[PDB]
């Protein structure tokens, strides 16, 4: 039953890479190409990078 | 006064292209860029300064960097357009001013003065280079834009258009962020990244080399100047290394997830502007330049239009050397020991501690522990199966070129004390 | 002062229109109106900071001369063969 | 240097300018037979198509028109040295003929290239 | 002053909306040129009267005028054909179209600022003595930035 268990870890650890590379590719699937897109994203990070400069 | 060599160089090759033949203004070209990094070389510890113009250790360092760039990306070419060579000068140039200057306003015709050859470089006519140019091209414009209302806005704060103004508050805050962002844009920070990979992604492999080594070193010479406060620092470089790493992961083509690589990097490298070191950044950039220009220059002998990730695998077999590099590199860039990727990553962490930073720095660590997936999915693959792919396995201009490149990258890994010394005044 | 917010409000104006406008040549437009906006921003400082800012807007108008070139050339270069400029038809580079 | 006063006088020659185009367009508009016709309103030539479906004009006017911009860009520079000359001596002159030579450096590859094309 | 000023900014914004609303590129084109008339005079107004000459006759006479070349080469009018219309961002662009003016307006907000200074009208006589000097090294960039930029374009187009 431990030995269960330890495939068990293991396979967690595995869904812990799982979940990085999902996560990695919900945010590579923000790279649309439309360069309206783009543009918005860009206009959205400099508005927020300038409000947390105070 | 290496500046009036690479105007000579420029302006006396756009006429007597008329007059000569590709060839001949290539190996023109080729002669001045290694007579001005000579010149760098001779000038070490000399500075000169006329007007904005100022040359110190950021100026030296970087453009020496760009010019061995430069110098590299040419062996390559042979295109029968001598054009195709004279924007490659002009860029060089216009990098240089880029670095060797704290006027706001020249700056930015810096700006364009090195951005200008570089939409047009990529085009090898394929309709995706042309998206490329053109997405490249109209961000640009809007983050030219915003760094001259930065510009403004800082001209607002004092009398002067030259950095290491006092300051005012909110509206220097102000200033320095419109800077900022476009500084930051030509050196791959996010969020303003999303170009990097559609442009490495569609643009000729040896244009893609120019750009990874040049670019990013201009870029940050440029971002050394500005004071910029840590706070955006740490937003900049957490969504950079954040996002970069995670979005490469998912990637399956090589020179987009190089980009993705290189935004990484350039949140790594803003570490230093924790401290404005310009030592340990001049080092690290140099490590990174090295590999990256090695790398690139493989991957021309493969694919110029596109690369996939398996057409890397096999090529020890196809050429032991090579793929020598390419692990070595891959390593290098994952920032191992005993190799200088490690000397650089630890020059940054190091001035980021320093500045009392840490959960920036540890979320740092632990993403680029994170990129060993991708990092070994490239260094480790040399010794894959050759599956489909073209390969063309260069000419000894190139081969010797790599080699000499790896064999200094692991050099100033296992000893550093030997250049890094000398990286201030030059003693 | 009612003049450097205007030149805020041309910014955002500017703004507007490249995010909204389809057609590259219309965002280019958009563009030069920024640029002009912090031309505006740049007189104005250089009147209160003695008119160093007004060689700085003259460079400025320089720069928006050699990027409208090279900008309507590469235009010209994509879409001359090519049906309507709107960039959405350029989808070929995905995340 | 010169007043203000004459720069209204300029905004009241442009208003009076403009006021009297804008009354003889109305003098040719409101005076007149008003029958419309069909072909009458039709563009030109015979029946339709004067020039009709043809493809895009020639760039060469794009040529034309960014050289005209670049070289008007290159003679505003030109005039604070045109006022301002004695002033700035022969180191002035050297800078600005430096200027007028690279300029005219790519006039020369524009020129020998040519535009033909 | 404000009686005046009030006009010049109305036409300015006007123009501006007109310029990034309008669906006619010759029309927005138009409005801003109509807006570099005003801004000109807006200049003259502040004391920069040279630079509001070129702002006409560079601007105006000669970048616009290509853009309505190339235009009229390239009818371009009906820009809504091939759309992905994409309708959420036109009221979503007006938010962040705010918010890249509010940001600004915070920087200025609260900013008082010594506006007085003798300048004489901004006559190139004094500007010359800048341009060629402090600034002279600027003016040789941008020089040879306008000689790559013609190489540029001219081997960017090159059909052969």
């Amino acid at each position: 039953a431990l030995f269960y268990g330890d495939r068990g870890l293991l396979s967690g650890y595995f869904g812990l890479g799982g979940a990085a590379r999902s996560l990695g590719q919900g945010l590579a699937r923000l790279q649309t190409g439309y360069l309206r897109v783009y543009a918005l994203l860009f206009v959205l990070g400099a508005l927020l990078l300038l409000g947390v400069m105070r | 006064m290496t500046l009036a060599i690479l105007a000579v160089f420029s302006v006396a090759l756009t006429l007597l292209g008329f007059v000569l033949p590709p060839q001949g203004v290539k190996r023109a070209t080729l002669l001045g860029l290694a007579l001005a990094l000579a010149s760098l070389l001779l000038t070490w510890g000399k500075p000169f300064a006329f007007g904005p113009y100022a040359v110190d250790g950021v100026s030296q360092v970087f453009t020496l960097l760009a010019l061995l760039g430069a110098l590299w990306t040419v062996g390559l070419v042979r295109s029968g357009r001598f054009e195709f060579y004279l924007l490659v000068l002009y860029a060089a140039l216009g990098m240089h001013l880029l670095a060797s200057t704290r006027h706001l306003l020249l700056m930015l015709v810096a700006l364009e003065a090195l951005s200008l050859p570089l939409y047009a470089l990529a085009t090898w006519r394929r309709g995706q280079g042309l998206e490329a140019a053109l997405k490249y091209f109209l961000l640009g414009a809007l983050a030219a834009a915003f760094f001259l209302y930065g510009a403004a806005l800082f001209y607002g704060a004092t009398g002067s258009l030259v950095l290491g103004a006092p300051g005012e508050g909110p509206l220097y805050a102000l200033a320095l962020g419109l800077l900022l962002v476009g500084l930051g844009f030509k050196a791959a920070l996010a969020p303003f990244h999303f170009w990097t990979p559609d442009v490495y992604q569609g643009s000729p492999t040896p244009v893609v080399l120019f750009m990874a080594t040049s670019v990013k070193a201009a870029a940050f010479a440029a971002l050394l100047r500005v004071a910029a406060p840590p706070e955006a620092l740490a937003l900049l470089v957490a969504l950079s290394v954040v996002v970069g790493n995670l979005a490469a992961l998912a990637q399956k083509e090589a020179k987009r997830l190089l980009a993705y690589s290189s935004i990484a990097h350039a949140g790594y490298m803003a570490l230093a502007l924790y401290t404005g070191n310009a030592q340990a950044l001049g080092f690290y950039l140099l490590t990174y330049v090295l590999a990256t220009g090695l790398a690139f220059a493989v991957l021309s002998q493969i694919s110029p239009d596109r690369v996939p990730l398996e057409a890397l695998r096999g090529l020890y077999r196809k050429d032991p050397l090579l793929g020598l590099a390419f692990l070595v590199a891959m390593l290098s860039l994952l920032g191992l020991p005993p190799l200088a990727g490690f000397w650089g990553k630890y020059l940054a962490f190091a001035e980021a501690a320093r500045a009392g930073a840490w959960g920036v720095l540890v979320l740092a660590l632990v993403t680029s522990a994170v990129s060993a997936y991708y990092y070994l999915g490239l260094g480790l693959a040399v010794f894959a199966r050759p599956e489909e792919t073209p390969f063309r396995p260069g000419p000894p201009w190139a081969r010797a070129a790599v080699v000499a490149a790896g064999v200094l990258l692991l050099a100033l890994g296992l000893l550093p004390g030997l250049v890094l010394p000398a990286l201030a005044a030059g003693g | 002062m009612s003049y450097l917010l205007t030149s805020a409000l041309l910014f955002a104006l500017g703004v507007y229109g490249v995010l909204t406008r389809r057609t590259a040549i219309l965002v280019f437009l958009s563009i030069e109106l920024m640029l002009n906006a912090a031309n505006l921003s740049l007189v104005g400082f250089a009147r209160a900071y003695g008119l160093d800012g007004q060689v700085a807007a003259l460079m400025v108008i320089a720069v928006a001369a050699a990027e409208v070139a090279v900008g309507l050339g590469l235009i010209v270069a994509i879409f001359r063969h090519r049906e309507s400029t709107a960039v959405d038809d350029l989808s070929e580079l995905r995340g | 240097m010169a007043p203000i006063q004459e720069y209204v006088g300029t905004l009241i020659y442009v208003g009076v300018a403009l006021f009297i185009g804008v009354a003889a367009l109305l003098v040719g508009a409101l005076l007149g037979p008003k029958k419309p016709g069909r072909a009458k309103l039709m563009p030109y030539e015979s029946g339709n198509d004067p020039a009709g479906e043809v493809k895009r004009f020639p760039v060469h006017f794009y040529v034309v028109a960014m050289l005209f911009i670049l070289f008007d860009v290159e003679v505003a520079f030109l005039w604070p040295y045109a006022v301002s000359a004695g002033g700035l001596g022969l180191y002035g002159f050297l800078g600005v003929l430096a200027f007028t030579l690279l300029l005219f450096v790519g006039f020369l590859y524009e020129w020998w290239k040519g535009v033909m094309r | 002053m404000s009686l005046l000023e009030g006009l010049a900014l109305f036409l300015l914004l006007l123009s501006g909306v007109l310029v990034v609303t309008l669906r006619n590129a010759i029309h927005a084109a138009l409005a801003l040129i109509l807006n570099f008339l005003v801004l000109a005079g807006v200049y003259v107004a502040l004391d920069a009267r040279f630079l509001g000459f070129i702002q006409v006759i560079v601007y105006a006479g000669a970048i616009v005028v290509l853009f309505l070349f190339v235009i009229m080469l390239l009818f371009a009018a009906q820009g809504e054909i091939g759309f992905d219309p994409l309708v959420r961002s036109r009221p979503l662009a007006a938010l962040l179209a705010l918010g890249v003016a509010g940001i600004l307006a915070a920087g200025l907000w609260g900013l008082d600022l010594a506006f007085t200074q003798d300048l004489k009208g901004g006559l190139p006589q004094a500007l010359g003595p800048l341009l060629y000097g402090d600034w002279l090294f600027v003016l040789l960039a941008v020089g040879f930035l306008l000689m790559a930029a013609t190489v540029v374009a001219v081997a960017l187009v090159e059909p052969g």
